[PDB]
């Protein structure tokens, strides 16, 4: 009933960004929130009916329009000094606070486009001691050193995606958690039977989709431009 | 004005019951509960409207206190799928809707025949860095710098870009249980 687009947003500081929210539930009231790890949800703007808007406690540096019932666009301007956050749109009936939320969008804003780096990806092979102990084989994938924390990890075996046996970290982790300025890592486990791992015709791949620079972003550095891209690593069955 | 949620974090075994709380300084007209998965939109679970009201929706039971300043959320027989952030929200005649910070619930899947062990795995490309895998531990296991790196289901991984990094170091002073299988 509610669309936000896109899932991930990357911008250099000073650049205005408009986040879309569209709604087909025929709701009068619409809401924008920001979500920060130490806070839950904070109201940015509330629009109870078309053309009406009221500022939340943290509307400083934000702008909204409501010319149509079905859309509530949020602009984040240069005047917001801490714009990195997860932004959620919601809607409700006019005389209610029972809300229905969009999927949210991750906005990350950086001082410099040169601070973007794609993940490195590595797969660690199942321990032979695990295999003899449990008759099971756990592969581990590590994606490391990336910024922004905008990634989606998947496992592919013999070219088909799998979900059974997969356990991925719910969110990327700061490699320097005690500090503002940090890159990110993400881990995932795929556990299969020993027999399946021990078949050399089985090929296991960890694939990480990175969301980074776009082709209208300019790049002059020697290193490969850190565009949105997929980074992959593989380990193949071993008949030990 | 002030909406408080307790406990801030809760880690429990599959099958356990639990109750979490929403406490207000001020009277609410209504109170809503939401569940949110990481990087997803909160999903509405209930609205309570009348002081004393109890609403049972399947394995979930909600109460609004008589004075309309407090609410409980109770889950019977918690499942791995109940994992998420439970949010409380309300307003009261000032009509400023306020959100709590949430309770983050983590439900650990059952493990009827535990086999806690720490393994070391090698990189496929063999830069010969390794990771440490702690796995097959029960729900009563809870998992020295920003260098030694850790990820907490029933497994945890650790890694580091130092050479003196040993798996014995990454998983101890921690809570590996008494009969952990720890191969060289």
């Amino acid at each position: 009933g509610i669309t936000q687009s896109p899932k991930y947003l990357f911008r250099k500081e000073g650049q205005n960004v408009t986040l879309s929210c569209e709604q087909n539930l025929n709701h009068d009231a619409m809401y924008w929130y920001r979500q920060d790890p130490g806070q839950g949800l904070r109201l940015i703007y509330y629009s109870q009916i078309v053309n009406d808007f009221q500022k939340g406690d943290i509307a400083e540096g934000y702008s909204v329009s409501r010319e149509k019932k079905e859309s509530f666009p949020l602009t984040v301007t240069s005047a917001q000094k801490n714009p990195t956050a997860f932004y959620l749109c919601a809607s409700s009936s006019r005389s209610s606070y029972e809300q229905y939320f969009g999927p949210g969008t991750r906005l990350t804003v950086t001082e410099d486009l040169k601070n973007v780096f794609p993940p490195e990806v590595a797969v660690f092979e199942p321990s032979e001691a695990e295999i003899s102990h449990t008759q099971k084989a756990t592969l581990v994938c590590l994606a490391t050193g990336f910024y922004p924390d905008h990634v989606e990890l998947s496992w592919w075996v013999n070219g088909k995606e799998v979900h059974s046996g997969v356990s991925t970290d719910p969110q990327p982790l700061k490699e320097q958690p005690a500090l503002n300025d940090s890159r990110y890592s993400l881990s995932s486990r795929l556990r299969v039977s020993a027999t399946f791992w021990q078949n050399p015709r089985n090929h296991f791949r960890c694939q990480v989709q990175f969301y980074g620079l776009s082709e209208n972003d300019e790049w002059t550095q020697d290193r490969a431009k850190p565009v949105t891209q997929i980074v992959s690593a593989e380990a193949w069955g071993r008949a030990d | 004005q002030l909406l408080e949620q307790s406990p801030q974090f809760l880690s429990i075994q599959e099958g356990e019951n639990l109750t979490v709380y929403c406490n207000s300084s001020s009277v609410f007209s209504s109170l809503q509960w939401y569940r949110q998965e990481p990087g997803e939109g909160p999903v509405l679970l209930v609205t309570v409207v009348t002081g004393g009201e109890v609403k049972k929706l399947k394995r979930l039971t909600f109460q609004f206190g008589d004075a309309r300043k407090d609410s409980s959320l109770h889950i019977t027989a918690a499942q791995p799928g109940d994992t998420g952030l439970y949010l409380c929200a309300g307003a009261g005649s000032q009509g400023n809707l306020i959100f709590g910070k949430g309770t983050k619930l983590s439900v650990k899947p059952n493990i009827q025949n535990p086999d806690p062990a720490v393994y070391q795995l090698r990189d496929s490309k063999s830069s010969d860095k390794s990771v440490c895998l702690f796995t097959d531990f029960d729900s009563q296991t809870n998992v020295k710098d920003s260098d030694v790196y850790i990820t907490d289901s029933n497994s945890a991984v650790a890694w580091s870009n130092k050479s003196d990094f040993a798996c014995a170091n990454a998983f101890n002073n921690s809570i590996i249980p008494e009969d952990t299988f720890f191969p060289s």
